[PDB]
C-alpha cells in the first residue's frame, strides 16, 4: 500500500533526521567530561558531527565546532562529597570568582560589530540621534539596591544601535567611576531605578571596562554574571 | 519587584535604519514608514522601508486582484447591500466548480469560472511571493532557509487546491474561498474520509503543531530567561558561547537530560514547524486518492 | 557526566525546600525536592496505569485505557476499577507536572536565570487542569473529563466537539488556532532567519543582526527585531493554550447548544436582521 510506505518510510526519516538534529546540538559541551575535566567514559549513542567552520565578519576569523574544548578561566570551586554528583563549593566569593550564577563565559575580548562594523552596543551620548522614545527616562534618577540604600545615579543608557534597544544603564557610584547595569536586572520606577539582584555595597564590586565609550563581549559577561549573581550572594544584604 | 522583559520599560529611538545593502538594488527599496511607539513596546518600533522590485509587484497585484474577485462576488452575493455584506460576511463563499465539470473552464463564471480566476490570481501572488522570499536572502547574501521553509506551507496549499484537485479529477474537491464555508468544508472532509484522527500523517501533523507551540513557549521563554546575559543576541552566541548560551543549555539538561546549542535549537525550530504542513500535506494528498477511509485504512494497515 | 563548561555553575543553592538535602545530580538530571517528588507521583501513576491495565486485560500500548467515574458518579469517588485509578492517576499527573514546574523553579535560582520557563509550563498544565479539573467540577462530574488512552483521548475529543455540532463554529476555538497556526509561522520563520544568517551561501561571511532585520524589512516592510520574535513566540503560544482553554471551559456550562447557532446574535442585530438579500435575507 501506497499509504503504508509513506508512513513507514516519513518514520525512517524522522529518526535519521532526530539523530542529525541531536549531532548538530553537539557542537558544544561535548565531549562531556567528568567532574575533573577529563573526558567521561560514556558519552552517549550520538558520535561528535564532523567539524563546520563559521567565517565571522570584519575579520575576526573563524569558529570550528565541534572543537577543542577549554574553560579559559580558573573555577574556584571545590568537591563537597567523594562521589560524583554532588555540589562543588565555591572556594572563594562566588561574585568575585564568577562562579555559579555569577559565572561569566571567556569570550571575546573585543565588543560586538554592527554589520556595518561599528560597535553594536554604545552609550546613547555617543550615538548620533539616538534618544529615549517613550516611557520613563531613567537618566537622572538614583539607583537603589536591594539594601534600600541608594548606591548611585543613572548617567547615561547604552544602546543596541541594530536593535534600538536599551541594554544597560550606566550608573555612577560616589566615587565618580561608572557600571553597566543590565536593562533586564533594573526596574525603572518614576522616583528611581531599583536593583533587586544588588545591595548598595556590593556595586563597587561590578566589573568594569576597559573603554569608556565601549563594552567587550568578555566585559559584557563578567557584568551580567555578576549582576544576575547577585540575587543568590547577595541574600544577606537584601 | 522583578522585571520580566515581555514589554520595555523605556524605548529609544535613533536614526531610521535603512539595513544592509550587500546585492540589493536600493532604487527598489522604499523610504522608511513611521515609527509606531505601539509596537516598541513589543519589539522593534520602526516600519519599513520595503523592497518592491518587479516580481514584488506582480505579487501584490495577483494577491489584490485574487482578493477583490472573492469580494467582489461577495457583493454580488449581498445584493450590492453594505448591511447585508456586513451582516452576513462570514456566510458568503465562493465556491469552485461542480463536480460535472471535471477539471475544465467551461463552467459558467457565476458557478466556477470566477473561482477559477480567483485561484489563478493566488497561485500566481503566491508562487511569485516565493521566489521573492529566495531573491531577498540571496541579494543580501544569506541561505534560502525562509525559501524552503515557505515552500512547505505551499506544499499543503498547492495539495489542498491544485494537486489533489487534479488527481482527483475535479475543481470541485478544491477549497472554497469563505470563512464559515472553508470551515464547513474541512469538517465535512474529514467525515467523506473517515475521520481524519485515524490519518497517520493528520496525527503527526498535529503532534508537530502542539509540537511548535511546545518548543517555541520553551524556547521563547527560555531567551528571555536569558536575556540578562545577552542571549537575545543569538548570531554572536552562535559565533562566541556566552554564559546566556550555557545556562539556556543547562536549565534544560538539567531538567530533562540533554539539551540543545544556541544554533541547533533553531534547527530543532525550523524543521518542528515545517513538519506540520510537510506531514500534513501527504496526509491531504493521499485522502481520496489512495485511501478512501482512514478508520478502514487503519483495520488493515 | 557534565558539558565541557558545566561544573562552574554546580553550586549549592537554590532549593525551595529541604536545604541541601536532595541539593544534588543523577547524571545530567538535577535532583532537588521536586525532583523526588516528581518521581514519586510519577512512580505511582504509572504503576497505577499499569495495574488499570491488568483490571482491563490488556498491556498493549495502543489500548491501555483508563476512564474516569462515569458520569452518574457525579463529583464523588467511584470504584478503582470504576473511575477511581483514573481519580488517583489524575492527582499523581497534577502533583507530577506542578512539581516539575517547582523543580523548574529551583534550576531557574541555582542558575540565577529568570522564571519564564516554568511560568510558561504552568499555561500548558492549566489547560490540561481545565479538562480533567475546573470543566468536569463546573458540569458536575468527572466523567466529563478525557480518558488517558492514546487513540481513546482521540475519541474523547470527536465526540465532544460533536455535541455541539461543528466544533469549528466555536468562537474562542477560532482564536485558539490562529495563535497555533500563527505561532508555527513565527516558529518556522525564526528558525530560519537565524540559520540563514549563521549559514549564508558557500564561502561568505556570516550574516548578522542587521542581515536579519534587512531581510524582513525588504521582505513585508517590517521587522520585529531579536529580543520581539521571541516575545513573540512566548506569547503566541501562550496566547494558543490560553484560548484553547478558554474555549472548553465554556463549552458545557455557559453555551451547550449547537456553537454554530451562537453566530445567530450578529445576523439578528436589528439594524439588518430583516433586510432582504445576501445568505441569511
Ligand atoms: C516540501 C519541501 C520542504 C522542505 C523543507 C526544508 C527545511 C529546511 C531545512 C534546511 O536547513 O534547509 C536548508 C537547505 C540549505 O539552504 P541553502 O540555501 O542551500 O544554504 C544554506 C547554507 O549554505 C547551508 O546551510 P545548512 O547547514 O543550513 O543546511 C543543512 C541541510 C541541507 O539541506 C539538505 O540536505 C536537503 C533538505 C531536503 C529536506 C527534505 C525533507 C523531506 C521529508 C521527506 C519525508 C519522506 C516520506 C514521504 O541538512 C539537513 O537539515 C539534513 C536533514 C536530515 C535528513 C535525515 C534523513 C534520514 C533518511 C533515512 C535514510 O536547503 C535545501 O537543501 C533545499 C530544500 C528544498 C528541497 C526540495
Ligand atoms: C488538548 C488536545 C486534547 C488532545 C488531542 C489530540 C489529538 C487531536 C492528537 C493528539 C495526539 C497526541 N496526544 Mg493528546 N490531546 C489531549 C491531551 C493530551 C495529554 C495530556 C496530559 O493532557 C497528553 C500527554 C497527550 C499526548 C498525545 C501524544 C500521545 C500524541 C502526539 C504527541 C504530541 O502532539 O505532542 C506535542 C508534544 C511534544 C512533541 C513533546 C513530547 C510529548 C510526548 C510525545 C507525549 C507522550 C505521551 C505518552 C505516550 C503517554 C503518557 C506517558 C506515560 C504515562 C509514560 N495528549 C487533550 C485531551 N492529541 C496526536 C496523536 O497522534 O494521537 C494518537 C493527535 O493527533
Ligand atoms: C472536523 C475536521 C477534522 C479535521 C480536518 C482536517 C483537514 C481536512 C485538514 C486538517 C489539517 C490539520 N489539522 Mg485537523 N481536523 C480535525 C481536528 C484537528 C485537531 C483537534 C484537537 O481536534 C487538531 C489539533 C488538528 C490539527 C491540524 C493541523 C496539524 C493541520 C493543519 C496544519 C496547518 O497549520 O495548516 C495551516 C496552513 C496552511 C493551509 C498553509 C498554506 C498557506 C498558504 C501557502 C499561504 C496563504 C497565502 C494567502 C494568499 C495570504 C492570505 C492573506 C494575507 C495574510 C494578507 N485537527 C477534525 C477531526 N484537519 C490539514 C492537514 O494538513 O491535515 C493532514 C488538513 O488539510
Ligand atoms: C471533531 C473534533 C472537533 C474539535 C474538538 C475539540 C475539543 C473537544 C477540544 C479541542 C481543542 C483544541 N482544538 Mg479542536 N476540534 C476540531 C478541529 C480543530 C482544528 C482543525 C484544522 O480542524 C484545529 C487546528 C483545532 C485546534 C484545537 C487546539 C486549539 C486545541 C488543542 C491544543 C490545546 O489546547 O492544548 C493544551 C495542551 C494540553 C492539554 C497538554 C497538557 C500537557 C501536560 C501538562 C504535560 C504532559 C506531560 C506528559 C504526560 C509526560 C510524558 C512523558 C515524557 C514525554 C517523557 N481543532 C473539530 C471540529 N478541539 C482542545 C482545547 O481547547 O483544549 C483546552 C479540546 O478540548
Ligand atoms: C511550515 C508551515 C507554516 C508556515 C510557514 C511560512 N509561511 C510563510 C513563510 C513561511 C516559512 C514565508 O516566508 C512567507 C512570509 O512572507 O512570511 C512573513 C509566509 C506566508 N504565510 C502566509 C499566510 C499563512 N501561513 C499559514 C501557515 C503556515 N505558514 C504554517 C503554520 C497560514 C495558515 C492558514 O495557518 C496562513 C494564512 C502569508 C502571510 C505569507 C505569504 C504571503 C503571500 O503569498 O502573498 C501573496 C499575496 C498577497 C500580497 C496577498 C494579498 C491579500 C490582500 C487583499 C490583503 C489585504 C488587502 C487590504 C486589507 C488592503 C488594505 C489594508 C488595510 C488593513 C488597511
Ligand atoms: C502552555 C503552552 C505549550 C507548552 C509549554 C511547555 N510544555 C512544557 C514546558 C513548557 C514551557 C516545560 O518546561 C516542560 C518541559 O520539560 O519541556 C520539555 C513541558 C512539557 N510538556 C510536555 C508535554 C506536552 N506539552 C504539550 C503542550 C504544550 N506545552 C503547549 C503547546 C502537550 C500537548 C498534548 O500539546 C504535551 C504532550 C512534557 C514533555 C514536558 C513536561 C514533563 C513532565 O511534567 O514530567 C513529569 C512527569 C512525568 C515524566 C510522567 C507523568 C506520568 C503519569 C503521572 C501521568 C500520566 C497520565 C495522563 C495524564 C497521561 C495520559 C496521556 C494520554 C492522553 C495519551
Ligand atoms: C537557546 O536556548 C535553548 C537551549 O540551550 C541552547 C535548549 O537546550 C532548549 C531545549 C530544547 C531542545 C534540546 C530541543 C528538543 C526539545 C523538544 C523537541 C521538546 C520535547 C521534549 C521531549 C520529548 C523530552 C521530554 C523528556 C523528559 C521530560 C525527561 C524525562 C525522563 C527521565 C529519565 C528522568 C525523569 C525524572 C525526574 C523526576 C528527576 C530526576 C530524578 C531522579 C532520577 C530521582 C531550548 C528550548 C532553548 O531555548
Ligand atoms: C524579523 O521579525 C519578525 C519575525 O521573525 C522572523 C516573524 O516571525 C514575524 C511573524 C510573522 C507574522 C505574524 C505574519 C507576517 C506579518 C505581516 C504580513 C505584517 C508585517 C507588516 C507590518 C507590521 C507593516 C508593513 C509596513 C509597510 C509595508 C510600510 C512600508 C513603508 C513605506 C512604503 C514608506 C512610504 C514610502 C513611499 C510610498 C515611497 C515610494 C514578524 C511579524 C517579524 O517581524
Ligand atoms: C468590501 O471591500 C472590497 C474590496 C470588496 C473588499 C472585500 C473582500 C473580501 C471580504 C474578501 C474575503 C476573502 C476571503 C474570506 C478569502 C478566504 C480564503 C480562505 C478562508 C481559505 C483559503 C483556502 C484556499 C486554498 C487551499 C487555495 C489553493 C489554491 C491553489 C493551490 C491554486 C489553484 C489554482 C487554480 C485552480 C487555477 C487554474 C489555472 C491554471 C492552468 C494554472
Ligand atoms: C522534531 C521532531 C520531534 C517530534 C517527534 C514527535 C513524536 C510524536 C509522535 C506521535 C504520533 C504517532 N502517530 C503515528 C500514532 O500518529
Ligand atoms: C516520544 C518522545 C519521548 C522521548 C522520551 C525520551 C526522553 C529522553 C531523556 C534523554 C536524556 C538521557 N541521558 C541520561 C542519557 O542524558
Ligand atoms: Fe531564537
Amino acid at each position: 500500500d501506497l499509504a503504508s510506505l509513506a508512513i513507514y518510510s516519513f518514520w525512517i526519516f524522522l529518526a535519521g533526521l532526530i539523530y542529525y538534529l541531536q549531532t548538530e546540538n553537539m557542537r558544544e559541551g561535548y565531549p562531556l567530561e567528568n567532574e575533573d575535566g577529563t573526558p567521561a567514559a560514556n558519552q552517549g549513542p550520538f558520535p561528535l558531527p564532523k567539524p563546520k567552520t563559521f567565517i565571522l565578519p570584519h575579520g575576526r576569523g573563524t569558529l570550528t565546532v565541534p572543537g577543542p574544548e577549554s574553560e579559559d578561566r580558573p573555577i574556584a570551586l571545590a568537591r563537597t562529597a567523594v562521589s560524583e554528583g554532588f555540589p562543588h563549593a565555591p572556594t572563594g566569593d562566588p561574585m568575585k570568582d564568577g562562579v555559579g550564577p555569577a559565572s561569566w563565559v571567556a569570550r571575546r575580548d573585543l565588543p560586538e560589530l554592527d554589520g556595518h562594523g561599528h560597535n553594536k552596543i554604545k552609550p546613547m551620548k555617543a550615538a548620533a540621534g539616538f534618544h529615549v522614545s517613550a516611557g520613563k527616562n531613567p537618566i537622572g534618577l538614583p539607583v537603589r539596591g536591594c539594601d534600600l540604600e541608594i548606591a548611585g545615579k543613572v548617567v547615561d543608557i547604552w544602546v543596541d544601535i541594530p536593535e534600538q534597544m536599551a541594554h544597560f544603564l550606566e550608573v555612577e557610584l560616589k566615587d565618580g567611576s561608572t557600571r553597566l547595569l543590565p536593562m533586564q536586572m533594573v526596574k525603572v520606577q518614576s522616583n528611581r531605578v531599583h536593583v533587586n539582584a544588588l545591595s548598595s555595597d556590593l556595586f563597587a564590586g561590578i566589573p568594569t571596562i576597559k573603554s569608556p565609550t565601549e563594552v567587550t563581549l568578555l566585559e559584557e559577561d563578567k557584568i551580567c554574571g555578576y549582576v544576575a549573581g547577585g540575587l543568590m550572594y547577595a541574600a544577606p544584604k537584601r | 519587584a522583578e522585571y520580566q522583559n515581555i514589554f520595555s520599560q523605556v524605548q529609544v529611538r535613533g536614526p531610521a535604519d535603512l539595513g544592509m545593502t550587500e546585492d540589493v538594488n536600493l532604487a527598489n527599496r522604499s523610504g522608511v514608514g513611521p515609527f509606531s511607539t505601539l509596537l516598541g513596546w513589543f519589539g522593534n518600533a520602526q516600519l519599513g522601508p520595503i523592497y518592491l522590485g518587479s516580481l514584488g509587484v506582480l505579487s501584490l497585484f495577483s494577491g489584490l486582484m485574487w482578493f477583490f474577485t472573492i469580494g467582489i462576488w461577495f457583493w454580488y452575493q449581498a445584493g450590492w447591500n453594505p448591511a447585508v455584506f456586513l451582516r452576513d460576511l462570514f456566510f458568503f463563499s465562493l465556491e469552485p466548480p461542480a463536480p460535472e465539470y471535471g477539471l475544465s473552464f467551461a463552467a459558467p463564471l457565476k458557478e466556477g469560472g470566477l473561482w477559477l480566476i480567483a485561484s489563478f490570481f493566488m497561485f500566481v501572488a503566491v508562487w511569485s511571493w516565493w521566489g521573492r522570499t529566495y531573491l531577498r536572502a540571496q541579494a543580501l547574501g544569506m541561505g534560502k532557509h525562509t525559501a524552503w521553509a515557505f515552500l512547505s506551507a505551499i506544499w499543503l496549499w498547492m495539495v489542498l487546491g491544485f494537486i489533489r484537485p487534479i488527481l482527483m479529477g475535479s475543481w470541485s474537491e478544491a477549497v472554497p474561498y469563505g470563512i464559515f464555508s472553508h470551515l464547513d468544508w474541512t469538517n465535512n472532509f474529514s467525515l467523506v474520509h473517515g475521520n481524519l484522527f485515524y490519518n497517520p500523517f493528520h496525527g503527526l501533523s498535529i503532534a508537530f503543531l502542539y509540537g511548535s507551540a511546545l518548543l517555541f513557549a520553551m524556547h521563547g521563554a527560555t531567551i528571555l530567561a536569558v536575556s540578562r546575559f545577552g542571549g537575545e543576541r543569538e548570531l554572536e552566541q552562535i559565533a562566541d558561547r556566552g554564559t546566556a548560551a550555557e545556562r539556556a543549555a543547562l536549565f534544560w539538561r538539567w531538567t530533562m537530560g540533554f539539551n540543545a546549542t544556541m544554533e541547533g535549537i533553531h534547527r530543532w525550530a525550523i524543521w518542528m514547524a515545517v513538519l506540520v504542513t510537510l506531514t500534513g500535506g501527504i496526509g491531504i494528498l493521499l485522502s481520496g486518492t489512495v485511501v478512501d477511509n482512514w478508520y478502514v485504512w487503519g483495520q488493515n494497515h | 557526566a557534565l558539558l565541557s563548561f558545566e561544573r562552574k555553575y554546580r553550586v549549592p543553592g537554590g532549593t525551595l525546600v529541604g536545604g541541601n538535602l536532595f541539593d544534588f545530580w543523577v547524571g545530567p538530571f538535577y535532583v532537588g525536592f521536586f525532583g523526588v517528588a516528581t518521581f514519586f507521583f510519577a512512580a505511582l501513576g504509572i504503576i497505577l496505569i499499569a495495574w488499570s491495565a491488568v483490571l482491563q486485560g490488556t498491556w498493549n500500548p495502543q489500548l491501555i485505557s483508563v476512564y474516569p467515574p462515569a458520569l452518574e458518579y457525579g463529583l464523588g469517588g467511584a470504584p478503582l476499577a470504576k473511575g477511581g485509578l483514573w481519580q488517583i492517576i489524575t492527582i499523581c499527573a497534577t502533583g507530577a507536572f506542578v512539581s516539575w514546574a517547582l523543580r523548574e523553579v529551583e534550576i531557574c535560582r541555582k542558575l540565577g536565570i529568570g522564571y519564564h520557563i516554568p511560568f510558561a509550563f504552568a499555561f500548558a498544565i492549566l489547560a490540561y487542569l481545565t479538562l480533567v479539573l475546573f470543566r468536569p467540577v463546573m458540569m458536575g462530574a468527572w466523567g466529563y473529563a478525557f480518558p488517558y488512552g492514546i487513540w481513546t483521548h482521540l475519541d474523547w475529543v470527536s465526540n465532544t466537539g460533536y455535541t455541539y455540532g461543528n466544533f469549528h463554529y466555536n468562537p474562542a476555538h477560532m482564536i485558539a488556532i490562529s495563535f497555533f497556526f500563527t505561532n508555527a509561522l513565527a516558529l518556522a520563520l525564526h528558525g530560519a532567519l537565524v540559520l540563514s544568517a549563521a549559514n549564508p551561501e558557500k564561502g561568505k561571511e556570516m550574516r548578522t543582526p542587521d542581515h536579519e532585520n534587512t531581510f524582513f524589512r525588504d521582505l513585508v516592510g517590517y521587522s520585529i527585531g531579536t529580543l520581539g520574535i521571541h516575545r513573540l513566540g512566548l506569547l503566541l503560544s501562550l496566547s494558543a493554550v490560553f484560548f484553547s482553554a478558554l474555549c472548553m471551559i465554556i463549552t458545557g456550562t455557559i453555551w451547550f447548544d449547537q456553537w454554530v447557532d451562537w453566530w445567530q446574535w450578529w445576523v439578528k442585530l436589528p439594524w439588518w436582521a430583516n433586510i432582504p438579500g445576501g445568505i441569511n435575507g
